[PDB]
């Protein structure tokens, strides 16, 4: 396929040669984000700063879980036609 | 079995269906997400493996709790409370910092999007090897490292209520095609007069059975027995640059050298490929200089002629030969000149199509 | 009113100008600075807003006052003194690389420079959400927060004496261009025979009244109630392309599909455009393939003829024609085969460049 | 102005317009970097470093303010014409 | 002397061959490692010069030391032993990542690679300066800090038993070719109509004798007294864009410019060229407005017929006239309109070529 | 060569030039990265932190190191030819 004599008389060699493998995915498993840690042990030391916290995920959160909201409701059973 | 409503829907491309499809057969229960949040609730460390009785296992990772546990807690009474709320605080900020660039409106499809484990790095606490290790990896082997690397995310549930994220990975395996082998290509440079000039060609190029094909490297690794790519990496390659690479020298195009010189020699099956009016040439074996023929363009050094070849002041043993005694330039056609800067190729390109529109009036005119 | 002394400068751009212009209303009185230099020896804050009546707030952020405060001072009678200098020394090398990366030589024309807030996070203490609520930024809607995240500094003061930076920014506010429609276009493949092709279009392009334009989409934000975008987008298309998008199909060009395949489906109008030569398509209602004519390229699926289609394994319902019935590819006149790669491009080119040459001589011997 | 029709005959269709909003700047505030940290409170113990890190800082500082002054000096008030 | 064995390795590039020569000389001696190895067990710091007299000075860096002695050892009685282990575990891990990042698979060819001092930093402990310090850098003056910047490293000797990785750091220093200038080029736009245009000019040229060349700003930075780069920076540029530098506006192509409006006037040898159809330009010592011409496309405002010129609201002085009144368009020949986005070249490309191939098979139907 | 006049009536102008210098490396130093710390007052509270970190680090330079000795051992002395 590649003419490598041709090639060699403009300088070009090839140096090597190898194998194509590409990655498939498959199986599952999840993997949860708890983005509130667990304070107790701080006894009420962080309450402000945790309050602040969770107010500024807020902002960030409710549109991902409207545009997840939106597209699973428009799944159905296969009967529902 | 589910149906996508199409017509409540309106408009979506196939990734985002497939993903959303995806989406439902992958989230988790309305229940099983009860029994997740109560699990997350109760723990207190950085990351847990959730194990429920009947579902799967559920990886749980807390990005700041390392810094709680191991800095915040025993200093609980030493250091004042007003100091412990402000030092997390810090910490809260930066972490907030971090979600609201991988999950902020940056994120533009978060049905479809794939996120990949490195990116999630900081979401994790800084660190991914503990959750690779709590899924299997044991880091014991280059290629394993290659695929854990290369685990993606997807988004199944965002809560609001409890503030966490669920994601569902997938494992990457090898898939060989068997049929598609890639090569690397490497050029000297070659002399007309004392222009240095060279050929352009691809780094890396694929054939595919009758296909000869461009390759990105970008997502690949060449690992001795293969070269493993993450993602597909052929693509399309033009028929004259493919005629280039099957031996029509005049379909290659060609170059002068950046800089002051190009790669003036190389070593290839044994022998020395060599620009020798651009360097110095010298057979060490009898002592005596390696002209090059002002009407050729290479040298190709090999042992029936120089068994120990200097060239540019590094010696070098040769094999039998494996290339003819270069030929006369006048035996070889060169393609055109060109240059691949993009301010060039369009300057080059507007003053062709001008051309091209004068001749194509003049050819009324007189037909 | 001032003036630029334009002999005496020589040479400056319209960007320089103007920034040296706003460098003279926007920097502190020469005795402003004399006042800020001593407010700043006195305080002790990591930010700190400083409050002179009659003069303006100057927001003062110092980048190791929180782990000076946090973590070294807490520690005083704890640890040895040589120990605290080099615990703090490590951080001052750490702060002053940024300082170098940041405002050093990389740093191409101070005076009309423009660093975005994020750009000086590692200046700031590693962290701007502090920053920016005290400037009233609140973080509780998204709009504020890509507002809050657009914001640029010049620098209008460096003082050697006392070692501070004075910025000035300014506050972002959205100009919405009522005329501009931006548009995300998305191709699926088709087939001629068994190869399989896609038109090359951009990913976003504007319609601004007569123009159709290119659209940069680095720096914009797809909200659901606009495009939001920190910098300029449009420029401009080539007429060319621009015909290709008004309907001249022989306009726009066309490549083959990057690895195994395309995006062969997609959701558009409740119904399903599909490359069905390509994927099993299939009547979900009545239970029969999809068979794509091969004098067609492409199938329009919609409930007249199949309120339910399966495409690739996957089942929509779909909704009335809004497609016609594919017509037939000899109906259809298709553009030129191209590749977008540089080297493609270049070698393509080179070659046309070189025809018209040879075709540029013979037309005058004839003629 | 787009052709949706022919368009579509060749595979590619709109999924999706936006009205189009640029940011643009004004008012202003200072802001300032305060280099020099203050260290009182940890006695002397860091005299070395600091002088050290002030001694990298003016390096630095020198081009840029040399560079600003050049400007300003050739910015006067109208009647100088 | 030392020879490659050519017939052995079969295959290597120019840059493999050097490094490898290279790699014999500068890899320590045999015992020279064994000396090294217990020196390094023995010693307890971040960063030290390892002096054994006779062989030079070897730097030796520990990328956890600063953290171990600083933070781990004073908590030793007062933390518990296991949560010193998962202290110094976090930072391990963290440090593994970056070794793996920089010396893994992604490392594509360990002999040849050059690894930049600021890519070490992660590997150092995060910070790089007092490694330069203990070179002998003193970040006294700007050259000194780029050229201690511009360090790289090769690879020589990995330690698989004792852990630990030999690199060769050469020094730069400036090589001034006086020949060669770099001059930076600055553009403004022009009015044909209510169009306004822009003359498509490399941001930055290079003269050498008899060439023009491209420039390659990237790896440079523009010191006072000359254009300092840690890479060459020289590359080609076409025959036909060199002629527009050298005076042939037909070869300078055009576009139109970006989103709203271009850099409309600029100040250059005391002149004022501006495109006063596109702003408002007066003349603020007679208190008169500035009208351009409609078949001129700029305006050259010089001192002999306006001291002080007012252009879009800012208020310059001008000197004395060095560039001539403008000339009618119809005295200019304008070049190309073009567009450099990619899309644009190759959808161009693709019609180009089909228009020569009808135009090809014409002109020997009628010769 | 650049022809400026030409180039002011089509709008551009040089603002700029700049002498050459490139930077060229010599001499030689040695660097080592020390990848195994220094332990010995931690009293063996790292020690399994430790193993698992050289363990992990072998992956990684066992085929650098190759990579090196497949070099070096094709470079003999003149005399060997
Ligand atoms: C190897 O290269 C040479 C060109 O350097 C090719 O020879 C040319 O072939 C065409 C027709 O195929 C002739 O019209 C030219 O006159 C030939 N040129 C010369 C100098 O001989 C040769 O075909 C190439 N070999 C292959 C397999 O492509
Ligand atoms: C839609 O596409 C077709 C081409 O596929 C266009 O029809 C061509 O129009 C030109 C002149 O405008 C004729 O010379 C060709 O013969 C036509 N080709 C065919 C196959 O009919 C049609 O004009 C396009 N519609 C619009 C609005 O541009
Ligand atoms: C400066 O620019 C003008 C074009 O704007 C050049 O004049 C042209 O020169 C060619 C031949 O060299 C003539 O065929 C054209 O008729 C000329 N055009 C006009 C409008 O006069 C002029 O040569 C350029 N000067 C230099 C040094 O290149
Ligand atoms: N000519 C063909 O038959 C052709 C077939 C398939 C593809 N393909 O990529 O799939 C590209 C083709 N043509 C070119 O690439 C020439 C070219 C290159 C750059 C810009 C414009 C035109
Ligand atoms: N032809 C015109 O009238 C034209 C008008 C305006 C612009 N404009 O961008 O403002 C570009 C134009 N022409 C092209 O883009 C063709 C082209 C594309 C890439 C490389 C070279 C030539
Ligand atoms: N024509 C010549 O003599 C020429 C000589 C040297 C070089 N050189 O870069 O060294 C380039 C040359 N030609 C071009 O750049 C035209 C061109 C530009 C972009 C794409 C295709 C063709
Ligand atoms: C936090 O952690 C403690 C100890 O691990 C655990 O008992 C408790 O359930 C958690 N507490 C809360 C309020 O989540
Ligand atoms: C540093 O801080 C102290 C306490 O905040 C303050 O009183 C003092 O003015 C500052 N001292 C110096 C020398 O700047
Ligand atoms: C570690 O450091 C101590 C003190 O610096 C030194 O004496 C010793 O040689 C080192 N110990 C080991 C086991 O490497």
């Amino acid at each position: 396929q590649i003419h490598w004599g041709n090639l060699s008389k403009i300088g070009v060699v090839g140096i090597g040669s190898a194998s194509y493998k590409v990655m498939t995915r498959s199986s599952h498993q999840s993997l949860v984000i708890k983005l509130m840690p667990n304070i107790t042990l701080l006894n009420n030391c962080t309450r402000v700063e945790i309050a602040e916290y969770r107010r500024l995920l807020r902002t960030v959160l409710e549109p991902i879980r409207d545009a997840l909201n939106a597209m699973t409701q428009n799944i159905r059973p296969v009967q529902s036609v | 079995g589910v149906v996508l409503a199409g017509a409540a829907l309106g408009v979506a491309t196939a990734a985002q269906i497939t993903a959303g499809i995806a989406l439902h057969q992958s989230m988790l229960n309305s229940q099983a997400i009860d029994n997740l949040r109560a699990s997350l609730e109760t723990t207190n460390q950085a990351i847990e493996a959730i194990r429920q009785a009947g579902q799967e296992m559920i990886l749980a990772v807390q990005g700041v709790q390392d810094y709680i546990n191991n800095e915040l807690i025993p200093s609980m009474n030493q250091l004042s409370c007003d100091l412990i709320g402000q030092k997390l605080g810090l910490k809260l900020l930066r972490y907030y910092t971090e979600i609201l660039s991988l999950f902020g409106p940056s994120l533009r499809d978060p049905i479809s999007a794939e996120i990949s484990i490195q990116a999630l790095s900081y979401a994790l606490g800084g660190d991914i090897n503990k959750v690779l290790e709590k899924l299997g990896y044991s880091g014991g082997d280059l290629l394993g490292i290659l695929e854990s690397r290369g685990i993606k995310a997807r988004i199944t549930h965002v809560d609001t209520e409890s503030y966490f994220i669920v994601l569902s990975i997938a494992y990457p395996t090898l898939s060989e095609i068997k049929g598609v082998i890639v090569h690397r290509l490497e050029g000297v440079s070659y002399n007309i007069g004392s222009q240095e000039w060279y050929t352009t060609v691809p780094k890396y190029v694929a054939t595919q059975g009758y296909l000869i094909s461009n390759f990105d490297e970008s997502s690949c690794t060449f690992m001795p027995e293969g070269t493993v790519c993450s993602q597909n990496a052929l693509y399309p390659m033009s028929p004259l640059l493919q005629e280039c690479l099957r031996g029509s020298t005049k379909s290659c195009a060609r170059t002068l050298v950046s800089g002051s010189f190009g790669n003036r020699f190389i070593l290839s099956q044994g022998n020395l490929i060599a620009n020798c009016a651009s360097i110095l040439c010298k057979c060490y074996t009898t002592g005596t200089i390696i002209n090059q023929d002002p009407d050729k363009i290479l040298t190709y050094i090999a042992a029936d002629h120089c068994p120990v070849v200097e060239v540019n002041g590094v010696t070098i043993q040769v094999g039998s030969r494996r290339y003819p005694d270069a030929v006369y330039l006048h035996r070889i056609d060169l393609g055109p000149p060109i240059s691949l800067e993009r301010l060039d190729v369009g300057t080059n390109l507007g003053n062709a199509i001008a051309k091209l529109e004068d001749a194509k009036e003049l050819l009324e005119s007189s037909d």
